[PDB]
RNA sequence: AGACAACCUGGCGAACUGAAACAUCUUAGUAGCCAGAGGAAAAGAAAGCAAAAGCGAUUCCCGUAGUAGCGGCGAGCGAA
RNA sequence: CUGACCGCGUGCCUGUUGAAGAAUGAGCCGGCGACUCAUAGGCAGUGGCUUGGUUAAGGGAACCCACCGGAGCCGUAGCGAAAGCGAGUCUUCAUAGGGCAAUUGUCACUGCUUAUGGACCCGAACCUGGGUGAUCUAUCCAUGACCAGGAUGAAGCUUGG
RNA sequence: AACCCAGAGCUAGCUGGUUCUCCCCGAAAUGCGUUGAGGCGCAGCAGUUGACUGGACAUCUAGGGGUAAAGCACUGUUUCGGUGCGGGCCGCGAGAGCGGUACCAAAUCGAGGCAAACUCUGAAUACUAGAUAUGACCUCCAAAUAACAGGGGUCAAGGUCGGCCAGUGAGACGAUGGGGGAUAAGCUUCAUCGUCGAGAGGGAAACAGCCCGGAUCACCAGCUAAGGCCCCUAAAUGACCGCUCAGUGAUAAAGGAGGUAGGGGUGCAGAGACAGCCAGGAGGUUUGCCUAGAAGCAGCCACCCUUGAAAGAGUGCGUAAUAGCUCACUGAUCGAGCGCUCUUGCGCCGAAGAUGAACGGGGCUAAGCGGUCUGCCGAAGCUGUGGGAUGUAAAAAAACAUCGGUAGGGGAGCGUUCCGUGUUAGGGAGAAACGCGUGCGUGAGCCGCGUUGGACGAAGCGGAAGCGAGAAUGUCGGCUUG
RNA sequence: GACCAGGCCCGGGCGACUGUUUACCAAAAACACAGGUCUCCGCAAAGUCGUAAGACCAUGUAUGGGGGCUGACGCCUGCC
RNA sequence: CUAUAACGGUCCUAAGGUAGCGAAAUUCCUUGUCGGGUAAGUUCCGACCCGCACGAAAGGCGUAACGAUCUGGGCACUGUCUCGGAGAGAGGCUCGGUGAAAUAGACAUGUCUGUGAAGAUGCGGACUACCUGCACCUGGACAGAAAGACCCUAUGAAGCU
RNA sequence: CAGGUAGACAGUUUCUAUGGGGCGUAGGCCUCCCAAAAGGUAACGGAGGCGUGCAAAGGUUUCCUCGGGCCGGACGGAGAUUGGCCCUCGAGUGCAAAGGCAGAAGGGAGCUUGACUGCAAGACCCACCCGUCGAGCAGGGACGAAAGUCGGCCUUAGUGAUCCGACGGUGCCGAGUGGAAGGGCCGUCGCUCAACGGAUAAAAGUUACUCUAGGGAUAACAGGCUGAUCUUCCCCAAGAGUUCACAUCGACGGGAAGGUUUGGCACCUCGAUGUCGGCUCUUCGCCACCUGGGGCUGUAGUAUGUUCCAAGGGUUGGGCUGUUCGCCCAUUAAAGCGGUACGUGAGCUGGGUUCAGAACGUCGUGAGACAGUUCGGUCCAUAUCCGGUGUGGGCGUUAGAG
RNA sequence: UUCUGGUGUCCUAGGCGUAGAGGAACCACACCAAUCCAUCCCGAACUUGGUGGUUAAACUCUACUGCGGUGACGAUACUGUAGGGGAGGUCCUGCGGAAAAAUAGCUCGACGCCAGG
């Protein structure tokens, strides 16, 4: 009687959001047709799959108005650090091991 | 009928001791002078 | 010619159960009943096992091995 | 020791989202009554030994046992279904590329837990084998016994035909 | 489908039971698969252990999404008017034509909405990813005097992999966004949080799931939170500003209202008002029709003009209808505050049940509700003083930081019968059951202390278990209640 | 004349009748029965019991035996 | 006349209910209509018929007799009733003797309302009530009795097909 | 020994969800919404599809791109071939929808088989089992002048573990040795295993003759929440009432209280809360039937009709049914509606329903069955406590008594 | 160093309409024939080979706001937290974030690069 009810459950989201750490090979974008579009350093897939061939940085923007464009960088910079606490808890460990 | 009535829980939430003027809610207690300290009150010297 | 605690040999031989059901299988050839006999019985002197090397009638304990293998290749059974 | 009077305080266990519960259970008292053992795998603690560890069955002037008993097991080489090759090997035309390797203890005692056993204790309706049952009752068989008292009045038989 | 004995202590994913102390940590009631959904396997969330770690909290910036809201570009519906195409109808006439109809309808335009499966747009949060700091205390050395930076020592804190092992798998309500339902349920179903579950205490009269708040202990000490200050119960029947007269103050609507304090607009008020007493209050005309009659007053049409201070083809009653009555309107005296209007606050009626006032009671006109300022009460919270315990940690301390807790995990202990040390120490001036000792311990329990009887047996360091009971409609015995 | 000692009619349904049946909640229209038909059996029958010997059947013998349904009596017992 | 169809056409099967009976131990709707009975009768008897779903040896229809059968109306007879009452016996009641039972957490065991696992002597507020016997009634203590027999579940048991 | 063959006899099965069970539907995958702007998400929540198709609808190198309006040309018709203007990708893309795509993934051509072998860093999802993408390398090719693209199809459905068997190919084992049987291994194929993580290669019912273990986790009676329904109300009123909305009835619609009908949830109670109807005995509520007083009346009076205060009282006897306005008879002032676990079974009957027998109609081949009918069918009790009716005793009443 | 077309890349996106200006060079059409080729029919396209006439078309350049695109601030919706009101449907304050819409407006893009006269 009630005919309904046959959902399928299927997941599709954003893998790799603007400006995170893409590896090589990794998925930016698994999608359903072509929202997103290949710029440069990506590979569509076979079914539409937005994936990274170089390390580096995703940058979505519009390759026309209405257009994503998802690309990627190289992006390494700022070796440079600031951080007191890390060299804190490593520096524990020894002073601790060493009293016990 | 027509009219739903308000049960345990749901009761409460109608019916509890709420401070509803907001003068009351705003009020502080007294601070007082700042007391200054105390002596000791013990001591072996004796 | 009757008797027997348990052990033993023979004949007949289940089921609840395990397989998360159940018909192959497992409990198990167990239980029980019948038939003999002994202080032990049954087995036993090779038409055996082996493997290019050797053994040497049976019967038990260890160990190979919970291995090889068998199995709705399931539960499980399991040698030499 | 007893308690004037005041205040606070909706038994206990099981079990539930939720019980003082008008859910369970127990009359009270005292006892009896529930994760045990065997052998094995794994892990931890402890100890012995180690450029190895350990013995089992079996002996031992009983049983325990000092000593003996090295057969056996564990740790030493992997890869492969296998032949095989071996610090490598399988997959392949190939390093290519990849997978897995390129190393490790052991024995025992004490806990935990798993596995087979009735396996934490109590509780089924039931199943199957063997035997005892017809003095009750249900048919039958043999052989006995019983059925007051009255009423009706058939067929046959006999007469007026 | 007998009964007894045996396999048989059958099996039971089902019910009930599971005993001595303390200490630390402490969940879930979700997904998936299941002949599976009042089971079980894996994950998810405990414990404990070993590494590698880096955070967690706050702040800020990026990145994608289409939700809330909005919108009519899209799709689907949607009203009002425009436009007229084209069609039907009248017929003229034996072809289609100009047209006409208060005519039916297709595209379009203007105005106008609506939608989980509509979007040209589109937040806040959430999420992911980056950098940015600094927490709590100390001891300090040098200060006039601080502060902080200067170090040194602590303490507190996140995770991601593993090992050994659990329990859990139908949660409940509240807040929000929703489905189903009837925008009914203390209903059901999911998403994000809180409490209960597993958590005490105070407020709520009583009252898991609401508010504050988190229980290591002692204290015949204090300050507060939520809530409160007339009596029962602690604390002002305390201040001033207002508002209610129903016992409202404790419960429900549409609707009704010259209740009541105010406000927002409106005109009138010596070319004097609403009060009342008053006077006047029409000619055409019986408006035309209809009707027996319609004459203001059955009904309908014209619905004006004249006169004047003023009269509407008459406001109502009434008459067969007329007439009659009276309104509107208009002048005089008395005399200058009265209409209209919507909403604010608190109220009234609408608002009625079955044992007896049900709302804490006594009551109250403030001891009710609206507003501000001061004092107080108020908890197991915070303070003060003094003990305990865990780790952090490896040693005397001392110092921090914690110490609710069911399922469950880990640590440390007591006790009982028996064995090794023993034919032990001790013991007929007397072994154990009963009690005085708040002696002693965090506790399970231990020391002592006594009796008519009266025979055995500790302590210490160790070992083993038929080892710890109020829960099984347990079970054996003795006893009661009725 | 105390004790003892039939209440009776009118109309229905079901069962023809007397009888038997749930020992301890059902005495009935349920079962049975006299009758009816069907069908099987030639005598070392069919049927039943027993693994087998064999025993009922039957020391009977086709108007006799086993089985199924309907249940006096009256008229009947259709079609596929 | 109007109707109901004596009689016809269609798919159908292997054929399409014969005789009797009929709202029936079978008719649901349904106390079906009508007649008799009754003062009034959903029961009852006689009929009609659209037999939801009667029907010919799971026999049809009817039958005299018989029934501790079911069913309707009668006359006689009455405490069945109107509407109770008195009486005798045995118990109850009191005294002497012997002396159980099931149940039982402990009970120092009020009413009304409110609350609460949403129907409390055990909680809150108010009212009410000297302590304790005996006889009497049974509204509560979700009173006793049997781990419900209805409902569901169990990869329960058993019987029959 | 072999084939057939009586459930005569045996050994067993017969799923779960299911806002109680049964009946009905459903069970796997895909797409959209609920899904709360990452992912994920539940409901017998709302819409649909799939269990394929294609030797090309594949691969490449090229070229152009649809529609729907209007204008032209005979029938040609509203809509078919042929030329000119707006266009948002409104066309299509084999089949459903969503996202996509107009240098196209739309259409058409040219040649071709890459819908190859050996593979693969890393990712995505993530209980596991599964599943998805993949830069890049080697061989050997297609297309293309070359650059380059090509290991299936615009993407997401078109599919199912293991065991076992089957076929083709093997420079692997082959139980003394050589063989072989057989097996291994690589490529594959075989189940609408659809209940789609599939208990076996192979299994339906019924129990009212039942029975055990459990459950208020899930029902029926009753209580509670909720009022959809039901009772009673109030608002607006179009009208009707000769005229006249409100003497009286009040269409169309709206706002409430009740808690007793039918229901919804399923919270207590399955180690048990004994059902319908009568008897006896209560007691309470009102929104009132009758008696007491009153308005208004389209009230002459007598009757009334309606509302208002009123629960003090009253609220018959019968015929039919097991059956509270279901009802005819005769009255009567009237002959009420209710609550009290549809009051009352430790007070009563057992006519009904839920026991075992039996039969009728019907369903089922059958055992049996029907919230259809019909005839029969032991409803147990010496009050502990609260409650109530009676009656006492002690004691209080302050000296003791009548 | 302007100008001429040659290629491209950030993007407010860039255009259609009305206007103009362009021939010495460049660009493009009219013209001409046909091997390679090509038109499923056609030198229409595509092709090779010629004449080399206009700027008409197309392109380029400068204006325009009539359309198209774009787009505010403010305010308000809404929403995080902390609370409250209402028997509910749902409403309201405190601190934080903050629009769509409309209107005003804002654009007829900014840079490179090489061969030139």
């Amino acid at each position: 009687t009630k005919n309904g009810r046959d959902s399928k459950g299927q997941r599709l989201g954003v893998k790799i959001y603007g400006d995170q750490v893409a590896k090589p090979g990794a998925i930016i974008i698994r999608q359903r047709g072509t929202k997103f579009h290949p710029g440069k350093n990506v590979g569509i897939g076979k079914d539409h799959t937005i994936f990274a061939l170089i390390d580096g940085l995703v940058k979505f923007e519009k390759y026309g108005p209405d257009k994503k464009k998802v690309s990627v960088y190289p992006r390494e910079i700022q070796p440079e650090n600031p951080n007191s606490y890390r060299a804190r808890k490593r520096e524990n460990f020894r002073l601790q091991r060493e009293k016990k | 009928s027509s009219r739903p009535q308000k049960k345990g829980t749901a009761h409460h939430m109608k019916t509890r001791p709420k401070k509803t003027a907001r003068w009351d809610i705003k009020r502080g207690p007294a601070v007082y002078p700042p007391l200054p300290p105390l002596p000791a009150e013990w001591t072996i010297v004796s």
